[PDB]
């Protein structure tokens, strides 16, 4: 009957979900949690860059905050 | 008496052309087709589990040939060769000879199963019911020599099919 | 990590179209009555790998009048560019964030037509050369509503980045302010993938072949997993651009998972109509597209450069 | 601009075969004339021969040859519409019907043996009385059957895809279709009020009522309702055939023409000695030339 | 070991081969009718792995259902030669078999036989649509037992 | 046998692992199935032969046969009759 | 293999007409397949008198 269908559904509805989770985690364990910062304009990409230099381990996303000033 | 299938003008008051044209721009009769669709898939499929669920047929039913036997033993051909005479497609070779006890019968009958056309007139013509129309009719083969029935492998069907062709002409035999 | 995500995505895509074959016959089947594949493995779970397989065991060969490289550059165009178009989709977080993602699927998509002529008249057979002169007009001649379309929905944009759409229809699905270009959109769409109700690029009543006219085991499973992966897409793409869903930053499983059930329903929908309605003949599909919808989608289009101007709705740039 | 269609493809010597065979020997040839219309060809080489021996089929006989004939009808007609569909393109209507056509089979089956070959209308009658039980099945069929074809005609009569398919083409007027020798729903679909079972009736069709689709446009989408709607008027007369079924005998009671019982074949002189002669030489006819012809489902 | 190993490997390619039979309808006669009823939900061909595709370019297995009458011959021996080549023929129906009711006539050759190699034969006039359900699975059980590549091991 | 099921689907069989030396667990076919049990599987009639068993005679087989198609049990047809012509047997005498 | 009242209101909107009533499927309402033996009558000429050939 009807529900005989479902498993052909749950075999593709798993496999397409993949792309969806992989690219989330992927993204937020290579930046160290947070989402990966998008830059559509060259302002985003200004502080992005500000961000690898200031961090001094040349990554963007790992942050300082008030405790690197004194 | 005649009816006129596709005689039909539609009206023109305002209320007509609205429901034409809602039905031409918000696709309405293809809604329909698509919405009948969805009730034969919520429906029950009618797939039979061959070969777990075999086809439904009938006593009459026929398939592949075989020579039935008296109770005694005996074999009820008597080579009248009836059924050689009226096949239409003359699959049916016999050849007869005096056997050694006396009444005799054929020493060559070889049906044809690849020149046969099963239209059943062989068991009708046949005056001692005995070349009949088996039931079984998955005797498929992979060679075409395999298909050219001789008396032998004709008189092993009769020993086979028995318990199911005596049935069926138990059941049928009122009709004729 | 980028090898990682581009295989985490080619091959998810490609068991998707492997197993849509699956869901194919057991959907036509049960709406045609049938029951559909349910002998190889438990309820046909493991038929189109029986499929697969024996199209990659099967004496492929060239035809004699072929014309060997673009006989065989053909199937490389066809699935490169089904694949490579999945790739700005804004399944929570696009795998690559491009700045223009509508207009990159709108390029792409204009190419996967150049496979199936390329094909056809590299074949060197009379119903290949009919095959790739039909479809390469049906997909121009449909390809015009399918830039206006998107064009008057993306008004309300603003952008045309991909991941706005998640912002734009946050409160609102788009198909209740832009539903009379979704119909057509819908209707390009099947077009554009050559499902059918104008499945004539195939033309399996008149013209026995035309997407893959003697193309065999190899180049034929090409030219069939190219094509089926625009179905799941055309439909992704519909989800995403018209029916949103809610998408928490810091849960988007439940983004991925409702955009999953919508791309699900939505092919169903494709394999719904499928088995529905006739087939198009050429002239009628050019005639409903020249001669009806573009009228109405020129209309809708001016309907949507005002609607934000008067009603003072211009949504933001960035 | 020309059409030529090469035929020939299959021509198999019937005409010729059935010169070396008896009348008896030539009757399965009709049935695998016409893959679909079975009860309906051997009717007419049934009329044909019985016309000849100037001898005419019980009023049993006559009946289950007209219900089988409408039944045969349904058979064509289903086929006929629905790989006009598949070819047109709609596939599904195919499936559906087709499950129709096997329960039609098995009733096929269930009275002359095979499922598609019936070889069952002879001269002089039918071969076997039906079996007990079998008008009820062909009731409980025929209760349905309304609904089938409902399913199938809502999606394609208002369709719009298939209206643009078949409205307005392959149009042909009224004398053109009377010269080319068309007949059958072509004249009907085009005006041509005609039908050989109203016309020149045959067998109890005088008996029956029923219908004529009389075809206006003459085009592709007329035909396709005369044919649909030949299927529902099939219906009527298959009611009628299941309510006014008569009793009596279902072959001619002369064994010079038909075979005589089976149980008098092992008991008299006289009927061994016609089932002997007429299953090896046959009855010989009288000498003379005929036309008959029917309204067959084509 | 080796021949273990092709051992699996030869069922492995067996079992994407007799799951996915395509047969290229040559419909010829009544016995195509017949098998459209196989194809009818009735008996479901498709359920089987085996559902129906055209251009011989993209099929595995011919069956030939009708009468073959001397005309088309040519044809059918042209939609043989062009099928890749794992394949095999059925034939259906007495007339296809060897001649069946027209074997003596003047324009039918005696057998599909004559003009293409033939594997599994289905007799009847018509078979019925089950029987050739039967023949199609004796195919399937044919094509399990190929030792492809054992006979390539032991070459 | 379930009589809830549509006309068709109310009767099965479920076919035995082995039968008469040759495995079937997973080759089972459709010709395995006894004559008299094949009446009653395909709806020829209502009576299962254990209510109601065929008559018995000698000649009837004691072990149904599947198909012998392919298998070394073939039917090989061969002509049935004696030869037709004597050939005349020369004397071996050495004559003169 | 009748279902449940959820998929009958369905079935039956979606096809717009009640199908429950009228199914596609034999259940039980067929003929039952052994049948009690027939006796077939005889023709009009079946007269052991004033039936000569020749009339
Ligand atoms: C732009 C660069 C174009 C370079 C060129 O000459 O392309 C010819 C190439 C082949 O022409 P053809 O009409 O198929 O004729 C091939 C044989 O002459 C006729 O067919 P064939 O059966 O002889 O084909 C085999 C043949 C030709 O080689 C091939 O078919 C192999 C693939 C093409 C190689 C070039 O092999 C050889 O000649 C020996 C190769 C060692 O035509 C193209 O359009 C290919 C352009 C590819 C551009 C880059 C795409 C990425
Ligand atoms: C949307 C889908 C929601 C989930 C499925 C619900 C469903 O259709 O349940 C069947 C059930 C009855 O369906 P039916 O076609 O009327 O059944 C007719 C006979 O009773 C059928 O008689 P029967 O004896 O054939 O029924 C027994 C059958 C009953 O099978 C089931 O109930 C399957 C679904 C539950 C598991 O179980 C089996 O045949 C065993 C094999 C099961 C195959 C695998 C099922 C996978 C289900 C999905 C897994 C995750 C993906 O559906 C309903 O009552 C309506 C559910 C509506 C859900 C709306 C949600 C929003
Ligand atoms: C008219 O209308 C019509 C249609 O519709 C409108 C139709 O539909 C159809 C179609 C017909 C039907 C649906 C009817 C039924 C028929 C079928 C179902 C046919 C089935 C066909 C198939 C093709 C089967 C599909 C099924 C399956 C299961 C496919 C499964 C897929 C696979 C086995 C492959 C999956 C992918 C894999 C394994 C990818 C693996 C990848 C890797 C390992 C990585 C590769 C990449 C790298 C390593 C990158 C790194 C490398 C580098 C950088 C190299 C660098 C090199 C240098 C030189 C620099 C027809 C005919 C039609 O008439
Ligand atoms: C993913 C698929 C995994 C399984 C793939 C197995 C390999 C299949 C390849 C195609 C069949 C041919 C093969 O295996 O060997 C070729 C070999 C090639 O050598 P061969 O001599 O046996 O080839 C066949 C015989 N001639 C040459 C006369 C045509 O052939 C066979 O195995 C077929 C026997
Ligand atoms: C690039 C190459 C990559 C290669 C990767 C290696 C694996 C590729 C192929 C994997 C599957 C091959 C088939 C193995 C099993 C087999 O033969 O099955 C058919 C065979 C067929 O047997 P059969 O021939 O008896 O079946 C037909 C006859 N009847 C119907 C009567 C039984 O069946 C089995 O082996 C039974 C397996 C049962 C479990 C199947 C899996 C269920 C779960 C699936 C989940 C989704 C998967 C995706
Ligand atoms: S059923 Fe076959 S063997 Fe018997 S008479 Fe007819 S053609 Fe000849
Ligand atoms: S009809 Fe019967 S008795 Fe006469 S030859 Fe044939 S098998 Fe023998
Ligand atoms: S064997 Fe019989 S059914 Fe098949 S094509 Fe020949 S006459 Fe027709």
């Amino acid at each position: 009957m009807w529900f005989e269908i479902l498993p052909g559904i749950a075999v593709m509805a798993a496999c397409l979900f993949i792309p969806g989770m992989a690219t989330a985690h992927i993204h937020k364990f290579t930046n160290g949690g947070k989402e990966k910062r998008v830059a559509h304009f060259s302002y985003q990409w200004n502080l992005m860059e500000r961000d690898r230099c200031i961090s001094g381990v040349n990554r963007y996303h790992v942050t300082k905050g008030l405790e690197n000033i004194d | 008496t005649y009816k006129f299938v596709n005689m039909r003008e539609p009206s023109m008051d305002m209320k007509s052309v609205t429901d034409r044209a809602a039905q031409t721009l918000l696709w309405t009769e293809l809604v329909r087709g698509l919405g009948m669709t969805l009730s034969y898939l919520f429906r029950e499929p009618a797939t039979i589990n061959y070969p777990f669920e075999k086809g439904p047929l009938s006593p009459r039913f026929r398939g592949e040939h075989a020579l039935r036997r008296y109770p005694s033993g005996e074999e009820r051909c008597i080579a009248c060769k009836l059924c050689e005479a009226v096949c239409p497609a003359q699959a049916i070779t016999i050849e007869a000879e005096p056997r050694a006890d006396g009444s005799r019968r054929t020493t060559r009958y070889d049906i044809d199963m690849t020149k046969c056309i099963y239209c059943g007139f062989c068991q009708e013509a046949c005056p001692v019911d005995a070349i009949v129309e088996g039931p079984n009719f998955e005797f498929s083969t992979e060679t075409h020599e395999e298909l050219l029935y001789n008396k032998e492998k004709l008189l092993n069907n009769g020993d086979k099919w028995e318990a199911e062709i005596a049935a069926n002409i138990q059941a049928d035999y009122l009709y004729r | 990590m980028f090898m990682i995500n581009i295989l985490s995505l080619i091959i998810p895509i490609l068991l998707a179209v492997a197993f849509l074959t699956l869901v194919e016959r057991k959907v036509l089947g049960y709406m045609q009555l049938r029951k559909g594949p349910n002998v190889v493995g438990p309820y046909g779970l493991l038929q189109p790998i029986a499929d697969a397989l024996k199209l990659v065991t099967k004496e492929p060969l060239r035809p004699g009048t072929s014309s060997i490289s673009m006989f065989i550059i053909a199937p490389i165009l066809g699935l490169s560019l089904a694949l490579t178009m999945w790739v700005p989709l804004p399944m929570p977080y696009p795998l690559i964030n491009m700045n223009l993602g509508v207009l990159f699927m709108l390029a792409m998509s204009s190419l996967a037509v150049y496979s199936i002529l390329w094909s056809g008249w590299a074949s060197n057979s009379k119903y290949a050369l009919i095959g790739a002169l039909r479809a390469v007009a049906q997909t121009i001649s449909y390809e015009v509503t399918l830039a206006i379309i998107l064009l008057s929905v993306l008004l309300m944009n603003g952008s045309y980045t991909l991941s706005t759409l998640i912002t734009t229809q946050e409160h609102i699905w788009m198909i209740f302010t832009s539903w009379p270009l979704a119909m057509m959109w819908f209707i390009s769409t099947l077009a554009e993938t050559n499902r059918a109700p104008f499945d004539l690029t195939e033309g399996e009543s008149e013209l026995v072949s035309g997407f893959n006219v003697e193309y065999a085991a190899g180049p034929f499973a090409m030219f069939f997993m190219a094509e089926y992966a625009n179905i799941i897409m055309m439909n992704a793409f519909t989800a995403i651009l018209f029916l949103g869903a809610s998408h928490d930053p810091h849960t988007p499983e439940l983004y991925t998972i409702n955009f999953v059930l919508k791309t699900l329903a939505l092919t169903i929908t494709f394999l719904w109509i499928r088995a529905s309605y006739p087939r198009f003949r050429y002239d009628q599909l050019m005639h409903l597209l020249w001669k009806s919808f573009l009228p109405l989608t020129l209309a809708l289009c001016m309907w949507h450069i005002s609607l934000p101007i008067m009603t003072a709705s211009i949504p933001p740039q960035s | 601009r020309k059409c030529d269609p090469h035929i020939g493809l299959l021509h198999r010597g019937t005409e010729k075969l059935i010169e070396y065979k008896t009348y008896l020997q030539a009757l399965p040839y009709f049935d695998r004339l016409d893959y679909v219309s079975m009860m309906c060809n051997e009717q007419a080489y049934s009329l044909a021969v019985e016309k000849l021996l100037n001898i005419q089929p019980p009023p049993r006989a006559q009946w289950i040859r007209v219900l089988f004939g409408e039944i045969t009808r349904l058979l064509n007609h289903i086929m006929a519409v629905t790989t006009h569909a598949l070819d047109i393109g709609a596939m599904t209507p195919f499936f559906w019907m087709f499950e129709e056509r096997e329960k039609m089979f098995e009733f096929y089956e269930r009275v002359s043996g095979a499922r598609m070959h019936a070889a069952y209308i002879r001269p002089g009658g039918v071969h076997q009385d039906l079996p007990l039980g079998l008008l009820d099945d062909i009731y409980e069929f025929s209760k349905n059957f309304s609904f089938r074809i409902d399913e199938l005609e809502e999606m394609l009569t208002n369709n719009r895809i298939w209206r643009n398919r078949t409205v307005d083409i392959g149009v042909v007027t009224a004398e053109d279709a009377l010269n080319y020798g068309f007949s059958g729903v072509m004249l009907r679909g085009s005006g041509i009020q005609w039908d050989l079972r109203k016309t020149q009736p045959y067998d109890v069709y005088d008996q029956v009522e029923f219908d004529v689709p009389i075809g206006s446009r003459g085009d592709c989408y007329d035909r396709y309702l005369c044919r649909v709607e030949e299927m529902r008027q099939s219906l009527r007369i298959i009611s009628q055939c299941l309510n006014k079924m008569p009793p009596g005998e279902i072959k001619v009671d002369d064994a010079k023409v038909s075979p005589p019982k089976r149980a008098e074949m092992k008991t008299s002189m006289e009927s061994l000695i016609h089932h002997f002669k007429l299953y090896t030489e046959g009855y010989q006819v009288p000498p003379g030339a005929t036309y008959t012809a029917i309204e067959a489902p084509k | 070991r080796g021949e273990y190993v092709v051992a699996k490997l030869d069922d492995l390619v067996n079992w994407a081969r007799r799951s996915s039979l395509w047969p290229m309808t040559f419909g010829l006669a009544c016995c195509a009718v017949e098998m459209m009823h196989m194809a009818a939900p009735r008996y479901d061909m498709d359920r089987f792995g085996v559902v129906f595709r055209a251009s011989p370019r993209q099929s595995d297995v011919m069956i030939v259902a009708g009468t073959l009458t001397n005309k088309m011959a040519p044809a059918l021996r042209k939609v043989y030669d062009q099928m890749p080549e794992p394949r095999y023929v059925v034939s259906m129906g007495s007339c296809a078999n060897g001649g069946g009711y027209y074997h003596y006539s003047y324009s039918v050759v005696r057998g599909c036989d004559r003009i293409v190699p033939v594997d599994i034969y289905v007799p009847g006039c018509p078979p019925t649509a089950e029987a050739l359900l039967y023949g199609i699975l004796q195919l399937q059980r044919k094509i399990k037992r190929e030792k492809r590549l054992r006979i390539w091991y032991r070459r | 046998e379930d009589n809830k099921q549509f006309f068709g689907r109310h009767r099965w069989v479920i076919y035995t692992t082995e039968m008469n030396g040759r495995d079937t667990f997973w080759d089972v076919d459709g010709s395995m199935v006894p004559p008299e049990w094949h009446r009653w599987l395909h709806c020829m009639t209502d009576d299962p032969p254990t209510t109601k068993p065929p008559t018995a005679r000698k000649y009837i087989w004691t072990n149904h046969k599947f198909n012998v198609s392919g298998t070394p049990q073939q039917y090989v047809p061969y002509s049935t009759t004696r030869k037709k012509i004597q050939e005349w047997v020369p004397p071996s005498t050495p004559y003169k | 293999a009748s279902a449940t009242r959820v998929i009958q209101l369905l079935r039956n909107w979606a096809s717009g007409r009640d199908l429950q009533a009228k199914l596609q499927l034999r259940y039980q309402e067929i003929s039952k397949r052994t049948q009690p033996p027939p006796k077939l009558p005889v023709g009009p000429s079946h007269k052991l008198s004033n039936n000569y050939y020749c009339t």
